[PDB]
RNA sequence: GGUGCAUUAGCUAGUUGGUAGGGUAAUGGCCUACCAAGGCAACGAUGCAUAGCCGACCUGAGAGGGUGAUCGGCCACACUGG
RNA sequence: CGGUAUCUAACCAGAAAGCCACGGCUAACUACGUGCCAGCAGCCGCGGUAAUACGUAGGUGGCAAGCGUUGUCCGGAUUUAUUGGGCGUAAAGCGCGCGCAGGCGGUCUUUUAAGUCUGAUGUGAAAGCCCCCGGCUUAACCGGGGAGGGUCAUUGGAAACUG
């Protein structure tokens, strides 16, 4: 463009777009309006506890849960680890990343945060999926 | 030269190095004169001839070659522009190729080049870079 | 010693009004990010004693107190008519 | 010479029978006098490629010019999609290069610069752009000779 | 000290004597582990760089975060990035005591640094730290300069470099003037720590 | 009620005054009109610094000092070059 | 001098100016009586959304981008309205 | 604050090291178990009977009183390009014209000083970044002096370029 061009009508970049969209809504109550806050964690219960199969060319069966989060927003987790006590009706806490195989799966399950447990005989990279020390 | 007299005349001479000519010539002016003077004085080029006609002259720019047939002049530029002026502070006049190279001013003790124009601490517009 | 007052200089644009005038002043700016000198016009109001000002003049304008809602300039001078 | 390898390319070439491959390796070759070469060759081996690109580099040297330690002025290259900006550095600074423009600068013996590529990264055009910028590149008194002065006047 | 653990291995990893010559060499020269008597590998930019490092930081065995931070307060000195960063190195109250021959080794001196067995001018320094200044008498706590230890470390020790005056009759010392990086080992390629520091 | 007093600076239980004049209405770490001068009350010598000639020209506008201050300002030999000053 | 929107184009009726007065520490449509019909806007008025402002802070080769927690200056508020 | 900082003496190596990574980007490898299952994943992608990619042990590598995961901002991103990009075929020339405002404008002389350059005075508080000194056993931290920072105001000059 001419200056002149660019003058007039300067340049405006894209804007970027966030991978955890139901993260950064808060709510509150007396207002019943959705609060724009970020937030490295958020808790819900799960309603759901079941599998599905991911998408080609993978063919396990993946363990996956449907929370509601405490600003109302419905979303579906991943419980990583072999093996989880979560039935209907746990409190969960949830963190962000996307597993790449499940199409509707954004959330992932933090184990040993809250009414979910660490995994049984852990021995490797044993801080996350939270199992405390053997000794 | 309809709107830049300067960069037709810079654009000339960048035009006649590629085919590697020996002379060209075009209208004259009075701010032209001054560019082509500081040019031969750094042995840029090697002369410059000044011709009356009806209207307003013209002027000759003999192109300097040295030996095996190698370019003088690199490129040049013009930096101010009628759609955007730059004006230097006397801070702010440039360095061309670290001094290998020239930048033509328009001080308010008339055209100088950047060599002398810090060396009386004044400033103005910046008309092209050669080098 | 005894302190001054900014004076502008600029161009009659209306006289619609009782005992007042609208000059209109520019300059040269440059815009902020390309460099580029661009116009700027902002217009004033004048105190006009006695209706001496006419369409398209060049007058001089001296700040005051306020006298009006708007108005706080008094006409120092008219240059070209 | 102290030949450096850059890349070592396997391409292919189906035939009615199916595909047959080869080996292309690009490989550098200077002396840290000044002097600096790249060349390329095709085999069916890699230790077969190498040995074509470094008889075939040894050929097309270049000099750099590199008063005090650093290059003379900033130069940018430009060879094809490959574009290549060479500033100099203060002395004690390193080489601050990518992949296959720093080759063509520790062989060819320079101390400090700096450079950044502008343009596709294709290791084969990043090295033609370097030696692009390599060729603009002058000294003082070549250019006081070429002008009618002295080095004391220009400078 | 703070890496309290076995020294051969870091030399025979890196490839270099840290603590003189061939002391830790003499003895399979190559890599620890499992592997090492196998086969040798292929080491690319980020490993040339990478491994030179750790030839400095392991020569003097202070930490990252250490490291790091005097490697910047360098760089706000006259002359050449590396050049000053490695005077600085040689300037530690660790490396001053060994270079007189007070310990065998840096890990021996620094903790003798540590509990305060030395002083300097008079007064008692507790830390291996210290950025010892030109012409500051070095000496021993004049309550343990008797310890067997530190009289078998003169003789069985080697001479003194040249920028360090030292007296084994009056046990002091003193920094006559800074290095000028010809001084030291001189095995570290100083321009890979800087470009390593930028990547 | 223009006066000259004590700046609190320096870290904890290492404390470092900084003679300046202020109303009496601003806060103790506020905003003041001009710095005068320091006063280290550590060291046991006291090291303090006056500016001999903006002290004088302040005591004459009405700018009483503090307690500590008057001491300050009397050991200096400068608070008796304005009884001086007014007799005169 | 420092913001997003035209998928917000007209806004204004003490509003713009004048003559006398009242009021205030003080000039002034600040308020009043009379006369007049002006004034602002594609150099973005009007409306909607969002936000306390700055010294400064983080990043960057720089030009810039993002922020206004701690410490200092100014403003506004004190359950909501007068 | 408080018998707090600091100091002196007697005896103990005795009470004081974890965290995640090891296909490549990216420093760092082999055994056993499982067999498109259980599972891993930031991307390329790994598991179907020899798995340096899943799980455990041995061994290594980066940090270290911390080490990883997640969220948010700048960088890399020349990916809004003033510095610093483009439009024949990759995204991108209005179907074409007449024209208001606006942007830009051939040669020479005299004059003005709005843009432009320059000298002096006032100011841009303290703290912060930076430079030089000094005090805590060093450092962080804390003191003293300075520098920088404005399309800033008043005032005096220059006349090459734009008006
Ligand atoms: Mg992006
Ligand atoms: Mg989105
Ligand atoms: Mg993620
Ligand atoms: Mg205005
Ligand atoms: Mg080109
Ligand atoms: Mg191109
Ligand atoms: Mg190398
Ligand atoms: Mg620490
Ligand atoms: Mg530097
Ligand atoms: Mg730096
Ligand atoms: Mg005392
Ligand atoms: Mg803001
Ligand atoms: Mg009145
Ligand atoms: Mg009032
Ligand atoms: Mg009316
Ligand atoms: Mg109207
Ligand atoms: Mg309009
Ligand atoms: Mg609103
Ligand atoms: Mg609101
Ligand atoms: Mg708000
Ligand atoms: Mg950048
Ligand atoms: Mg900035
Ligand atoms: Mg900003
Ligand atoms: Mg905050
Ligand atoms: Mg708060
Ligand atoms: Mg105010
Ligand atoms: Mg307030
Ligand atoms: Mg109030
Ligand atoms: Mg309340
Ligand atoms: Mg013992
Ligand atoms: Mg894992
Ligand atoms: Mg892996
Ligand atoms: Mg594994
Ligand atoms: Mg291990
Ligand atoms: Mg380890
Ligand atoms: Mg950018
Ligand atoms: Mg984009
Ligand atoms: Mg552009
Ligand atoms: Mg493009
Ligand atoms: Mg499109
Ligand atoms: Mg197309
Ligand atoms: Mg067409
Ligand atoms: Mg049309
Ligand atoms: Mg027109
Ligand atoms: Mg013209
Ligand atoms: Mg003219
Ligand atoms: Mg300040
Ligand atoms: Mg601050
Ligand atoms: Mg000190
Ligand atoms: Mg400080
Ligand atoms: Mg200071
Ligand atoms: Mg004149
Ligand atoms: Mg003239
Ligand atoms: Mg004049
Ligand atoms: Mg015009
Ligand atoms: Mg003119």
């Amino acid at each position: 463009p001419t200056i002149n061009q660019l003058v007039r009508k300067p340049r405006q970049s894209k804007i970027k777009k966030s991978t955890s969209p139901a993260l950064n809504k808060g709510l509150n109550s007396f207002k019943r309006e959705l609060t724009d806050v970020n937030s490295p964690q958020k808790r819900g219960v799960c309603t759901r506890v079941g599998t599905m199969t991911p998408k080609k060319p993978n063919s396990a069966l993946r363990k996956y849960a449907r929370v509601r989060l405490s600003n109302g927003i419905e979303v579906t987790a991943y419980i990583p680890g072999i093996g989880h006590n979560l039935q209907e009706h746990s409190v969960v806490l949830i963190r962000g990343g996307r597993v790449k195989d499940l199409p509707g799966v954004r959330y992932h399950i933090v184990r040993g945060a809250l009414d979910t447990a660490g995994v049984e005989n852990r021995g490797q990279s044993r801080s996350k999926y939270g199992t405390k020390k053997p000794k | 030269v309809m709107t830049d007299p300067i960069a037709d005349f810079l654009t000339r001479i960048r035009n006649a190095n590629m085919v590697k000519h020996d002379k060209l010539e075009l209208p004259a002016s009075k701010i032209k004169k001054e560019i082509a003077e500081i040019l031969k004085r750094e042995g840029f080029i090697r002369d410059v001839e000044y011709i009356e006609d009806d209207n307003a002259g013209t002027i000759r720019v003999f192109l300097k070659y040295g030996a095996t047939g190698e370019r003088v002049i690199t490129g040049l530029k013009r930096i101010s522009k009628p759609g955007l002026r730059v004006y230097a502070k006397s801070t702010e006049v440039p360095k061309v190729l670290n001094g290998l190279g020239i930048a033509i001013v328009s001080t308010s003790q008339g055209v100088l080049t950047d060599k002398e124009a810090r060396a009386k601490q004044v400033g103005g517009e910046v008309l092209a870079y050669v080098w | 010693d005894r302190n001054q007052r900014k004076v502008y200089t600029g161009r009659v644009v209306s006289d619609k009004m009782d005992k007042t005038i609208t000059v209109v002043v520019e300059t040269y700016k440059k815009h902020g990010l390309y460099g580029k000198r661009v116009k700027y016009s902002k217009k004033f109001k004048a105190h006009d004693e006695n209706n001496i000002a006419k369409t398209g003049d060049v007058v001089r304008i001296s700040e005051t107190r306020p006298l009006s809602a708007t108005k706080h300039f008094r006409l120092l001078e008219v240059v070209e008519e | 010479l102290e030949e450096r390898v850059v890349t070592i390319n396997r391409v292919a070439k189906v035939v009615k029978g199916g595909r047959r491959f080869r080996f292309t390796a690009l490989v550098v070759v200077g002396d840290k006098n000044g002097h600096v070469g790249f060349g390329t060759g095709k085999a069916q081996e890699v230790p077969d490629a190498i040995r074509k690109a470094v008889e075939d580099a040894k050929k097309n040297m270049v000099f750099v010019p590199t008063v005090d330690t650093t290059i003379p002025h900033t130069v940018v290259g430009h060879f094809g999609g490959g574009e290549i900006l060479l500033k100099p550095a203060s002395a004690g600074s390193g080489v601050t290069a990518g992949g296959p423009v720093r080759a063509v600068l520790e062989l060819a013996g320079v101390a400090d610069v700096s450079s950044k590529s502008l343009g596709s990264n294709t290791p084969i055009n990043m090295v033609r752009a370097t030696i692009d910028g390599i060729k603009q590149l002058k000294n003082a008194e070549d250019v006081a000779k070429l002008r009618g002065k002295t080095v004391e006047e220009l400078l | 000290a703070r890496y309290t653990g076995p020294s051969w291995k870091v030399s025979r990893r890196l490839g270099i004597s840290l603590s003189g010559t061939g002391k830790e060499l003499e003895r399979r020269p190559y890599a620890p582990g499992q592997h090492g008597p196998t086969q040798r590998k292929k080491i690319s930019e980020y490993g040339l760089q990478q491994a030179e490092k750790q030839k400095l930081r392991h020569m003097y065995g202070l930490t990252e975060r250490q490291f790091k931070n005097t490697f910047n307060k360098a760089g706000k000195l006259q002359g050449k990035h590396g050049e000053n960063f490695m005077i600085l190195l040689e300037q530690r109250l660790d490396n001053i005591v060994y270079r007189l021959g007070l310990a065998r080794t840096r890990r021996a001196a620094r903790q003798l640094v540590n509990h305060g067995h030395i002083t300097v001018d008079g007064k008692r320094v507790d830390i291996p730290s210290y950025q010892v200044s030109v012409g500051q008498v070095i000496s021993v706590r004049e309550k343990s300069a008797k310890n067997s230890a530190i009289a078998e470390s003169l003789e069985v020790s080697s001479f003194v470099p040249e920028y360090v005056t030292f007296d084994a009759e009056t046990l002091t010392g003193s920094l006559n003037r800074l290095p000028e990086r010809s001084e030291l080992a001189a095995e570290i390629n100083e321009a890979f720590i800087v470009e390593f520091y930028s990547r | 009620a223009v006066k000259i007093r004590l700046k609190r600076m320096g870290s904890k239980k290492k404390p470092f005054y900084r003679i300046v004049v202020a109303d009496s209405r601003f806060p103790r770490d506020g905003r003041s009109i001009e710095t005068i001068g320091t006063y280290n009350p550590l060291l046991d010598p006291v090291e303090v610094k006056i500016d001999e000639e903006a002290t004088l020209k302040w005591m004459h506008n009405g700018a009483k000092p503090s307690d500590t201050v008057r001491n300050l300002l009397s050991r200096e030999g400068i608070m008796e070059k304005f009884h001086n000053q007014k007799l005169g």
